[PDB]
């Protein structure tokens, strides 16, 4: 926006890392899968 | 020191009895008196044996804490503190950078250091062992009187008794002895037992009957021996300080670590100190061109390595632990795979050690018997009517039994009450005729004639199991001739015939072949006495001559032998394939020796020795060509006559040797032979006679059912099952971990140019730092790791038992073809990818690529919190920090996702992923968990302060995937070169 | 030779050639595609400067300007950078209606001149006399420091509303107009000054948005003297200079997160 442009200098840095957490757990439990195949 | 124990021992058995007592100051019938005895003990010391002086764990810990890499992170430690004390004088740094630095970079040093010294493993204790064959007492004849002393209170001179049970407490020179036979088994490694009497009976005292020796035990009858030797003077005793006292020596594979260990110390401190004083020339601060210094040494130190090493290690030892091979030291999992020579004893290594049938003579035919533990061959005969009645008298005419409670076990594998000859008999017909026993309650013996030394045959008289009989049948065995000149039939397929010079002329032949194998042959005859000369109640004398012994009919012969194991000759087969060469080292005679070394492989068909060659041309020895022999046998007493430069020749000169009625020194020095001539090998026993042998070999292995305790002490691997297969297995598992540790080699060293070249960057460009030293380690010790361990699971790329044994002196673990990959190519294309990264936080941060040359000075100033970037905007000290950390973040994560194409890569050295495919899920595990640690250390809370690890937005995750790329691309062109043409060029340039 | 033949020497050399040749051109075309993806007048991100740093012109060796008043070289260090920033905002700097443009002598609303496009010349900024900047050689005793709020492409300074309550209680509450700076310390013993644009302790907002290097260059920011004539001396007197806005917020990592760090000692 005009004089409303807040938005511009803000990043949501919470979400990236609610999400970022959320994919390294699931690469380590899909890796656990995998390596469990036969122990 | 130990080159006069690796001798042959001189003796006193010549000298008279008489003699002998004025030598020790002794009495024959008296003994030793109390206070002679006490006088004797103080002179010549305890008849003990005293273990040698070994190094302390303390020692042996912080000698690991200086090798190479340990001081280059012990310099780096200290620096730290170094400019922490710098600081903390000059300027108050709030800060804990290089206070907290040096302690996690000394933290490295000292849990690597535990690593390396699980590695350097060495569970000895052979002297114990030894110690272990002392008897706790001994029985002495002093003052006339015979008492129980502390046998180390034995001395040199007193009479000592000895019978069946008891150990030998000391030498003895026999002077008295009844029905004394003694197990020798230390000395020569066969268990047979051998007669001890006072007279003399060979120069070689070794083999005389009028001595006794320590480690070895009475196993029947009685005898009386004057001490000639004690303690560490005993002829074990010198084996036992020989053993125990041998120098351990680096294995291959620790020579391998050392090695590059200089070559990456060696560019680590030529980059270290050739960009500290290109940094001073620069006009740094010491107080700065310090702080690079470190960095540099993190960056060069590839700090996860040896403990990568020590686990790719440990797994192999594990999976070998799954095929009942026990490896008692770490880097004995590599050196079998290095191994060019395998010395292997005979009895219990490549034999069962057990007398067994291996072939039977009846109806003019040559009959094989199956010898293996499994029973992995066929029959030989059942329908001849002959064949029931040689086993009848196999049955009948012995006197064997199986111990009780053992119907559980195999019947070749159970004890038995008996001489070795009737077991193997007992066993041959209890296999193929059912329970001996049976048949020995069917036809119940009434008389018998044991056999006899001077008889030379054994006779028995039964009661014929046939109702419509029911009359007294005669049985005998004995030596092959004596039983021919007592036989006036032979029973021919069912019926009887008279003995026709046609017949014994076969017996005769038959006869030569069966002891040409090396088997004891053994005659077999009965003989149905009259019924109207001997009634129902007659009886049978047994002292005198009470029926006939004379014109029975002769049945069959058999034959025996202590047989190979049934996996050895294939194994063997194996070996020499892989291109290893097998030698046979034994304490037994020289013709068991010689047929053994045919029936396993060790001698191949149609090889000659000279003696052969010399009896088939009917010539002297002396005429004939030695050159025109691949095959030796050489018996022990020639080999004490010969220097070592003459053994070298023997060595050098035959593809095919057997060394026969070997002592345990003159197994040493054979295997130091071997070694003179630059070969790794292998000792493979399980006797107190391999101790020496086990020890001095590059790798012992040690048999463990059968094995001593001794052996077992003195081997670095244990096969737990008595599979011999299991040396093939080895050898494989070794050759593969050595190609596979060069792969996570690669691929650890390959990340270390994207950590160096940053900082060197930093000097040359003066701009912001792009990865900091806390990041670095982040990589070596943590997301490189897995990955890295991984590759131990690589499947072979070839048939590698088809190649010849590695160059120990050429085929190094890390050589310059593996630098030039790693460090040259394609670690350079990932220290791209790091930068790339880095240029596109900054550029879309406002900091464009053009204006960063040069900018450090002002980014680096703390107290101006404005720097003007691209775009006009002014920044605070913390702010830019912020986004240089998050570059330094990105940098991280970068080098993580380059690494994923290296794994790939690192995968194979010569074939395609395509081919080789993707099999490896620990492999697949690393690559999830490795970008599963690096997410969870950027997005974590709280890690920005740790670490220093900041928040990466999505799309800075693909920065290097280009470069990813086209690092799987450019090593998948590279290697279809390779194979394309084994010619050379990229070969030998870059081929691991 | 050490490894091989001259040969070979050779070959290792015409390689290494090429290979690190062709890596140098695809490092470079992988940074040609991303300036490609970028703009000239604004970059990809702001998060990161978001919240506006505010920076002063003395030099302070750690946050500190301690100096002696009978003493002539204890403080010319501090003002060679004073000197340095106020050179800037000469009047000869600022010649004829191109590129500068006279605006309200006193704090007005904010100016847009478009969008951040090349479609018209460079954006006019507005000029701002070093003469508003009262009573600043500069103070040999007592110190005249200069603040300043970091520069933030197409960023508009919101003042807080009075609506509750404020630190300077309503006090010459130019709230349409005015993004005030309060310094303080309780230890209260000095004597606060402040100078600026219209007499007012704060930033004109007639200066925003900041249309960037690109778009306006010789583009001056606003200034705001502060004189702190204490009456005391020879201690070290910790003051923080706080400036207050919607778009303002401060942190305890960044010392310089829309604030002062000084630590002034007239040891004389
Ligand atoms: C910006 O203004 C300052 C004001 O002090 C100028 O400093 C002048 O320097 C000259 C020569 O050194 C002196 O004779 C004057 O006394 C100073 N003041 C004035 C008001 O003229 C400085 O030169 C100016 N800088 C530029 C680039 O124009
Ligand atoms: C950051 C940049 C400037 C550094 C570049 C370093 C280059 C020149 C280095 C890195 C790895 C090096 C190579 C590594 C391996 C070998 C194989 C060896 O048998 C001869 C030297 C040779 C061929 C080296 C020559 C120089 C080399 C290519
Ligand atoms: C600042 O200078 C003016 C003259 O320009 C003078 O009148 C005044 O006293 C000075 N103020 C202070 C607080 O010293
Ligand atoms: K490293
Ligand atoms: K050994
Ligand atoms: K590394
Ligand atoms: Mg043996």
């Amino acid at each position: 926006e005009g004089p409303d442009n807040d938005e511009r200098f803000t990043y949501d840095y919470y979400r990236l890392r609610v999400v970022g957490l959320i994919v390294a757990a699931v690469l380590c439990v899909i890796g656990i899968i995998i390596l469990l195949a036969g122990k | 020191l130990d080159e006069l124990k690796k001798e042959v021992s001189m003796d006193d058995h010549k000298l008279s009895l008489d003699e002998l007592h004025n030598k020790y100051g002794t009495d024959l019938t008296r003994g030793l008196t109390n206070a002679r005895a006490k006088e004797i003990l103080a002179r010549d010391g305890p008849n003990s044996l005293t273990p040698p002086p070994t190094t302390p764990e303390w020692i042996k810990f912080c000698r690991q804490l200086f090798g190479g890499f340990s001081i280059l992170l012990w310099i780096g430690a200290i620096l730290c503190f170094l400019a922490y004390g710098i600081q903390a004088a000059t300027e108050d740094e709030p800060a804990n950078d290089n206070l907290y630095l040096g302690v996690v970079l000394s933290t490295v040093v000292i849990v690597t250091g535990c690593f390396s010294y699980y590695q350097e493993a060495k569970s000895s204790r052979i002297m114990d062992s030894f110690k272990n064959m002392v008897p706790q007492q001994a029985l002495v004849i002093r003052d006339g009187e015979k008492s129980t002393i502390n046998a180390e209170f034995v001395v040199a001179g007193d009479l000592v008794e000895v019978k069946g049970g008891d150990r030998i407490p000391a030498d003895l020179r026999i002077i008295s002895a009844h029905g004394c036979k003694v197990d020798n088994s230390s000395l020569t490694g066969e268990s047979e037992p051998q007669t001890r009497s006072p007279e003399f009976s060979s120069e070689n005292p070794l083999e005389t009957r009028n001595i006794a020796f320590f480690s070895t035990n009475c196993v029947e009858g009685t005898a009386r021996g004057v001490v000639v030797y004690t303690g560490d003077r005993t002829v074990m005793g010198r084996i036992a300080t020989l053993a125990s006292g041998l120098e351990v020596g680096r294995t291959p594979i620790a020579i391998e670590i050392e090695h590059f260990i200089h070559i990456i110390t060696g560019v680590a401190v030529f980059l270290g100190v050739s960009f500290f004083i290109l940094s001073l020339i620069l006009g740094y601060s010491w107080l700065e061109a310090v702080i690079f210094l470190i960095g540099i040494i993190v960056a060069n130190v590839p700090e996860g390595l040896l403990a990568t090493v020590t686990v790719c290690l440990t797994l192999t030892a594990k999976r070998m632990a799954r095929k009942n091979c026990l490896v008692k030291n770490l880097e004995a999992v590599e050196t079998l795979g290095s191994t060019s020579t395998i010395c292997s004893d005979k009895t219990g290594t490549l034999t069962q050690n057990r007398m067994t049938v291996a072939h039977m003579w009846f109806d003019n035919q040559i009959h094989e018997a199956d010898t293996t533990e499994n029973q992995s061959g066929a029959a030989f005969d059942k329908t001849s009517a002959t064949w029931s009645a040689l086993s009848r008298i196999a049955a009948l005419c012995n006197r064997a039994v199986f111990q009780a409670g053992q119907d559980n076990v195999p019947i070749l594998k159970r004890s038995v009450a008996g001489d070795a000859s009737e077991s193997a008999l007992l066993k041959c017909i209890e296999l193929c005729c059912g329970s001996v026993q049976g048949m020995r309650d069917r036809n119940p013996k009434i008389v018998e004639i044991p056999f006899n030394s001077t008889n030379k045959y054994q006779l028995s008289i039964h009661e014929n199991e046939k109702s419509s009989e029911s009359r007294y049948l005669l049985v005998m065995k004995g030596a092959p001739e004596r039983i021919l000149d007592r036989c006036s039939t032979i029973l021919l397929n069912g019926a009887e015939e008279p003995l026709k010079e046609d017949m014994k002329e076969a017996f005769q032949n038959a006869y030569l072949e069966l002891g040409g194998l090396g088997e004891r042959v053994l005659g077999f005859c009965h003989f149905a006495l009259p019924e109207d000369k001997y009634n129902e109640g007659y009886p049978f004398d047994a002292d005198e001559p009470n029926f006939p012994t004379t014109d029975l009919c002769f049945v069959g012969l058999m034959a025996m032998i202590d047989p190979p194991r049934a996996a050895v000759p294939d194994a063997v087969g194996k070996c020499r394939s892989a291109g290893i060469k097998v030698i046979m080292v034994t304490g037994d005679h020289p013709i068991t020796a010689k047929a053994i070394a045919k029936g396993v492989g060790i001698i191949s068909e149609g090889n000659e020795t000279i003696e052969d060659i010399a009896a088939r041309l009917n010539i002297p020895i002396g005429q004939v060509n030695p050159r025109d022999a691949k095959a030796c046998v050489v018996h022990g007493s020639d080999l004490k006559d010969l220097s070592t430069e003459v053994l070298d020749d023997i060595l050098h000169y035959h593809t095919e040797i057997v060394f026969a009625r070997t002592s345990p020194q003159q197994k040493l020095i054979i295997v130091e032979g071997c070694q003179r001539q630059g070969a790794i090998v292998a000792v493979t026993g399980d006797g107190v006679n391999d101790s020496p042998a086990l020890k001095k070999a590059d790798i012992g292995v040690a048999m463990g059912i059968s094995g001593s305790d001794v052996s077992k002490q003195a081997a670095d691997m244990i096969l737990l099952d008595d599979n011999f297969a299991s040396i093939v297995t080895g050898v494989e598992e070794g050759r593969l971990i050595f190609d596979n540790l060069k792969k996570s080699i690669a691929y650890t060293l390959t990340s270390n140019i994207p950590e160096i070249t940053p900082f060197l960057v930093f000097i040359i460009g003066n701009v912001p730092l792009p990865l900091g030293t806390v990041t670095i380690l982040c990589i070596d010790l943590g997301t490189d790791m897995v990955p890295a361990i991984s590759l131990a699971y690589e499947q072979a790329e070839s048939d590698i038992m088809k190649r010849q044994p590695r160059n120990p002196k050429t085929d190094k673990l890390v050589n310059e073809r593996l630098i030039s990959m790693a460090y040259g190519q394609i670690g350079m294309i990932q220290a791209l990818g790091g930068f790339f990264s880095y240029f596109v936080i900054l550029a879309e941060n406002g900091f464009l690529p053009m204006d960063l040359i040069g900018k450090r000075v002002r980014w680096d100033d703390r107290w101006i919190s404005d720097v003007e970037d691209s775009f006009g905007q002014q920044w605070t000290y913390e702010q830019r920090k912020i986004v240089e950390f998050t570059c330094h973040t990105s940098f991280f994560i970068s080098i993580v996702v380059v690494q994923w194409a290296d794994l790939i890569i690192c995968k194979t050295r010569r074939n395609s992923i395509f081919q080789q495919g993707m099999k490896n899920k620990i492999l697949i595990f690393g690559l999830f968990e490795e970008t599963a640690l690096a997410a969870f250390l950027s997005y974590c809370p709280g890690t920005d302060v740790a670490l220093r690890m900041y928040p990466l937005k999505p799309s800075w995750w693909f920065c290097a995937f280009p470069y990813s790329l086209i690092i799987f691309l450019y090593d998948e062109m590279r290697r279809f070169i390779i194979r394309r043409s084994p010619g050379g060029w990229v070969e030998q340039e870059t081929y691991y | 030779f050490l490894g091989r033949t001259g040969s070979s020497w050779f070959k290792i050399f015409l390689f290494y050639l090429i290979f690190y040749g062709c890596l140098a051109g695809i490092f470079i075309g992988t940074i040609q595609v991303l300036l490609l993806t970028l703009s000239d007048f604004e970059p990809k991100y702001q998060d990161r400067v978001a919240p506006p740093g505010l920076s002063h012109a003395p030099y302070a060796i750690k946050t500190e300007i301690s100096f002696s008043i009978s003493n002539p070289k204890s403080y010319e260090s501090f003002v060679k950078s004073m000197h340095k920033l106020m050179d800037l905002y000469n009047e000869s700097s600022q010649a004829g209606n191109s590129p500068f443009e006279d605006c309200s002598d006193t704090p007005a609303d904010y100016i847009k001149r478009g969008d951040l496009d090349d479609s018209q010349g460079q954006k006019k900024a507005c000029r701002f006399s070093r003469m508003w900047l009262k009573n600043c050689g500069y103070a040999e005793g007592k110190p005249c420091v200069v603040a300043k709020l970091n520069r933030i492409i197409g960023f508009y300074p919101k003042p807080l509303k009075n609506t509750t309550d404020l630190p300077e209680e309503l006090q010459a509450n130019y709230n349409q107009y005015v993004l005030p700076l309060r310094c303080a310390a309780r230890e209260k013993i000095g004597s606060i000054e402040y100078f600026g644009l219209g007499g007012y302790a704060g930033f004109p907002l007639q200066y925003y948005p900041y249309y960037g290097k690109r778009l306006q260059k010789k583009y001056l920011q606003p200034l705001l003297a502060i004189q702190f004539t204490n009456l005391t001396q020879n201690m070290e007197l910790r003051i923080e200079c706080k400036v207050y806005g919607e778009n303002i917020d401060y942190s305890e990592k960044d010392r310089f997160r829309g604030r002062f760090e000084v630590k002034i000692e007239v040891k004389s």
